[PDB]
């Protein structure tokens, strides 16, 4: 299995834009060679995603998070 | 950026290293009202 | 599968404080009754845990996600 | 703080129930260097 010991990051391709209706929900995982990095699972459908953390609804996500 | 440490070794195991869905982004902060591209 | 018994929180009680560099990584799950719950599993010492979202660690690591 | 909306359907399934750690707190956004409770 791939271990982290050498830099290997979840997200070969992330998935930016992902539609937040089709989210379940999110999974955040930084890894050593990768900036904070989020997987979010998806309903019944899909699977798994890699989630850009750059997205709007992300960093809104973020902050509202903080306190609500 | 900073931070003590980070979540020290997950050790992750890829679950689906996905495929990009569109476009992509970055934050700035100052909040970003009209972003149309796509 | 009934998953969601009610307007309940799937943590019963949280793990407050916890020790950050014994966490794999986080889980934002927010059932539409319940603060942020966040779920963060530990490496090695018992299980997967459910931490407070109002943690400073927490906050931290959510205020610096906008910038990593 | 905005009750804008959660994950469209999330329906999680509960791992555990769980039983508390350590001691608890609300964010301050500020460093601390004065006090230390439990």
């Amino acid at each position: 299995k791939p271990v982290s010991l050498s830099y290997r990051c979840p997200c070969r391709f992330f998935e930016s834009h992902v539609a937040r209706a089709n989210v379940k929900h999110l999974k955040i995982l930084n890894t050593p060679n990768c900036a904070c990095q989020i997987v979010a699972r998806l309903k019944n459908n899909n699977r798994q995603v890699c989630i850009d953390p750059k997205l709007k609804w992300i960093q809104e996500y973020l902050e509202k998070c903080l306190n609500k | 950026m900073e931070g003590i440490s980070i979540y020290t070794s997950d050790n992750y195991t890829e679950e689906m290293g996905s495929g990009d869905y569109d476009s992509m982004k970055e934050p700035a902060f100052r909040e970003e009202n009209a972003n149309f591209n796509k």
